RNA sequence: GGUGGGCACUCUAAGGAGACUGCCGGUGACAAACCGGAGGAAGGUGGGGAUGACGUCAAGUCAUCAUGGCCCUUACGGCCAGGGCUACACACGUGCUACAAUGGUCGGUACAAAGGGUUGCCAAGCCGCGAGGUGGAGCUAAUCCCAUAAAACCGAUCGUAGUCCGGAUCGCAGUCUGCAACUCGACUGCGUGAAGUCGGAAUCGCUAGUAAUCGUGAAUCAGAAUGUCACGGUGAAUACGUU
């Protein structure tokens, strides 16, 4: 949870959102059956031309407050040990301790 | 245990013979919650008994139990150097359950084709009193009487 | 014929909002069909409570989502649109259809 | 005419209608034997009739939802018992003695934190 | 295995370097870090120094290794024997 | 008959014994030429036993199958790829554990030193 | 229930009623209380959960965070490409699958609960043996999708064999996600078919919808569960007693 880690992952989603669209039609052309290899290879090399740090699958989300990789819940934006703090103080709306 | 708080649970659901002992035996032969498989096994065994000979299966089953339930049992107690095996008269409720358990246990290792046939064979043998279960019963009796000096 | 849907995280204020919208609905003189209690969503989480290794040390939380459905007949005076600011205030989400 | 009853057992719910007739017995628009195939379900569903010995007098219409076979049978028995009480409200004693009106409230215990089943635990090696 | 919708995968720089070096026949190993690459059928008879993890080991290409990958010819762990 | 085919058995099950035909292949053979797999091969006429011989002689059996499998193994052995190296030490070649539990490729337990 | 229609019911979710030793009998220091009985859906804190007193173990965490002192400041700070955390003579802990006939296959059919989905679910039809591919409907969802529950029941066969048991391992050919499946993904088809015949000393969980067995969902997550957390189906034996 260093400063460098958060900064570089932030740069990662910035770079991913930079193009965020050329990937779509490149992969569409690759995956299109009625596309022919003549232009499909060109789309392949165009896809591989972009910087490697641009795919969505390289994004590992972290806690919005601590930048912690493990223990994440996507309903909220926080980690395992800050969601409890937020909820037990009553900050998180709708969340209560449950028995059922 | 110490509390003596749990009373008995009564379920009496014989589907086609109207006997409580048959339902309890179906409980004994059951494994992993297969009620219906146990019913099929018991009914097949009784049908094999009915087909083999003119004897009706229910009376054969009942008098096979009456020829297998033990009369006295051995219970161990230590004294600091030796454990003596005192005899106690089995309660009228324990004997039925012990007989059923022994019957099904030695049926499971009879060795012939199917469980229904194994039960059939065990019932035929016990109605005359010559199986392994009656050997176990008489072994228990002779052990218990051999330790009659303790009895109290 | 209009359709009114209400959502909330708790039943106090959504019940209050339903009662006040329906009484305003009678006020204009329009027919109303009663409040329909829809099934309430219940979403649960289990979270470890120790900063380090204790797997059985867990705490369990849940969120409940309550829904209500109303409809009316023969409307003429629509101040509900004109009271939309007052009609929903804090934690009640209101949907209108076929206005 | 007719009588109504509702039954509930093991998350299985049943609506029962008693009418005059000759025991047609309909469950979800199909026959009893076509519904419960060769098990004790037929006897356990039939008992509240021979206990009050009016099996031939009543036609029974049944709708069921939820649960498994045994839960469905128990729910039907409970519903028929309640409807029969609603029909001839003097035989409460017989069905109480048989324990038929008593609704069994046993349910599936919830799974626990740190446990595998509701009560099973890991093996506890001490070293 | 890679889907046959796109059979061949090859790194662009390594591909262009190999297809440029074919003019002047095998004279020096081509050093590279792309173990993911698959041997092309048209580059046989040329030697590639693939990254191992600390240095580059040389591999000579024959016909019986076309469908394989470079990384299979540079072992990454040593295990010179327990005893 | 065949190559020591076992008799007194259903046709498909007996046909399974030929090292190169399993259960889907045996029933495919039984279906390509009309025979009843419910019928024991002990009771099949030679006029159809030779028909099954013709059907089985189409793909591979015994000697040629083992020969090609061993040829593949030796090719992997002598190429020098990771698969071959892992395959000559008698260790699992598909990425399974070796820290513990690789006993089918490593045979007996064979203790440690003294 | 496809339509008109009804507000009976079921169900859904809000407000309430009910069980408190209340009534009767007995025991009791005519005290607390104990043993029974009636009524009742529930009787004796009805069942399950949450809630953890003062303190203990200088118990765990400086690596979620925060923080005193000490330490590095052309390196103990940074960016990148590969590799490693996946190694393997061995020992241990926790689980899944079996060793079969209360079973394995082939065909016919019955019944759940809970939950996830608009950077998502992803149908009908068509193409493949299959993983899967085209297609684009509907759904901001008690409406559409995930999404046929399995064990059970009915009919045939296998007839006690290391086998129509068991599936490890290996060869060949593939699909999908992803810039990229060699190290090191998950599934599919064909072939192969290992140990394993109920386990020494020792040792574990469980008192009723429990143990045992059968399926289903979710979080994390592009892809990756025999783990974790939940949901239901079938459904026992035993407790004399306190040496
Ligand atoms: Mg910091
Ligand atoms: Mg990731
Ligand atoms: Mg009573
Ligand atoms: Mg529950
Ligand atoms: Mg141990
Ligand atoms: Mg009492
Ligand atoms: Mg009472
Ligand atoms: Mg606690
Ligand atoms: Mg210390
Ligand atoms: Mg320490
Ligand atoms: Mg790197
Ligand atoms: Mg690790
Ligand atoms: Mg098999
Ligand atoms: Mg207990
Ligand atoms: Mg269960």
């Amino acid at each position: 949870a260093k400063e460098s880690m958060k900064n570089r992952e932030l740069k990662r989603q910035l770079t991913v959102a930079k193009y965020a669209k050329k990937r779509a039609e490149l992969k569409a052309i690759i995956a299109n059956p009625n596309s022919s290899a003549e232009e499909r290879w060109n789309a392949q090399v165009a896809l591989q031309k972009q910087p490697r740090d641009a795919s969505a699958s390289r994004l590992r989300n972290r806690c919005r407050l601590t930048g912690r990789p493990h223990g994440f819940y996507r309903k909220f934006g926080l980690s395992r040990n800050k969601l409890r703090e937020a909820a037990m103080r009553g900050d998180v709306p709708g969340l209560v301790k449950a028995s059922w | 245990p110490r509390r003596r708080v749990a009373a008995k649970r009564e379920v009496l659901a014989d589907p086609k013979y109207g006997s409580q002992i048959l339902a309890k035996f179906m409980n004994h032969v059951m494994e992993s919650g297969k009620k219906a498989v146990a019913e099929r096994i018991v009914y097949g065994a009784l049908d094999k008994v009915k087909e083999r000979g003119k004897a009706d299966p229910l009376e054969t089953f009942e008098k096979a139990l009456d020829a297998i339930a033990p009369l006295v049992e051995v219970k161990s107690r230590r004294v600091g150097g030796a454990t003596y095996q005192v005899p106690v008269e089995v309660r009228p409720s324990r004997r039925n359950a012990l007989a059923m358990r022994w019957l099904v246990d030695f049926a499971r290792k009879r060795g012939e084709k199917s469980m229904a046939l194994r039960l059939a064979g065990e019932l035929l043998d016990a109605a005359e009193g010559k199986g392994a279960a009656v050997k176990k019963r008489e072994d228990v009796h002779r052990m218990a009487e051999a330790n009659k000096a303790f009895s109290h | 014929q209009i359709r009114i849907r209400l959502k909330a995280f708790d039943h106090r204020l959504i019940d209050q909002s339903t009662q006040e919208i329906v009484e305003t609905a009678k006020r204009t003189g329009a027919q109303v069909r009663g409040p329909i209690p829809l099934p309430t969503r219940k979403e649960r989480f289990t979270v470890l409570i120790s900063p380090h290794v204790n797997k059985d040390a867990r705490d369990q939380y849940e969120i409940r989502t309550h829904k209500r459905v109303l409809d009316i007949v023969q409307p003429t005076d629509k101040t509900v649109d004109a009271l939309m600011k007052l009609d929903l205030a804090a934690g009640v989400e209101v949907q209108i259809s076929l206005g | 005419t007719q009588n109504y009853g509702t039954g509930r057992r093991k998350t299985a719910t049943a609506r029962v209608f008693l009418r005059p007739g000759t025991g047609k017995i309909s469950i979800n628009n199909r026959g009893l034997d076509q519904f419960f195939g060769r098990e004790t379900a037929r006897m356990v569903v039939r008992q509240p009739l021979e206990l009050t010995e009016t099996v031939e007098k009543f036609d029974i219409f049944v709708t069921v939802v939820g649960g498994g076979v045994s839960g469905q049978a128990g729910a039907i028995r409970h519903g028929i018992t309640r409807a029969l009480i609603e029909y001839d409200e003097t035989l409460r004693s017989s069905l109480r003695k048989a324990g038929y009106v008593t609704r069994d409230a046993r349910e599936v215990e919830r799974k626990k934190v740190g446990l595998r089943k509701a009560r099973k635990r890991p093996q506890y090696s001490k070293r | 295995p890679r889907s046959l919708k796109k059979g061949p995968f090859i790194d662009l720089h390594l591909l262009k370097k190999v297809e440029v070096a074919v003019e002047k026949n095998d004279r020096k190993p081509i050093k590279t870090w792309s173990r993911r690459s698959m041997i092309l059928p048209h580059m046989v008879g040329l030697t590639i120094a693939v990254h191992n993890g600390r240095q580059h080991v040389p591999v000579l290409v024959n016909e019986d290794m076309v469908g394989h990958k470079l990384g299979e010819f540079a072992a990454t762990r040593t295990y010179r024997g327990h005893a | 008959a065949g190559v020591n085919i076992p008799d007194n058995k259903h046709t498909v099950i007996s046909l399974t014994y030929i090292y190169g035909v399993g259960r889907t292949t045996a029933q495919s053979i039984c279906a390509a030429t009309g025979v009843n797999p419910a019928a024991k091969i002990k009771d099949l006429s030679d006029e159809q036993i030779d028909q099954l011989r013709n059907e089985v002689a189409k793909i591979t059996t015994e000697g040629d199958l083992r020969r090609e499998i061993n040829m593949n193994i030796k090719r992997l052995m002598d190429l020098g790829c990771y698969r071959g190296l892992r395959h000559r030490r008698g260790l699992p070649v598909r990425g399974q554990r070796t820290k513990t539990n690789a006993r089918t490729r490593k045979g007996p337990r064979k203790p440690i030193r003294k």
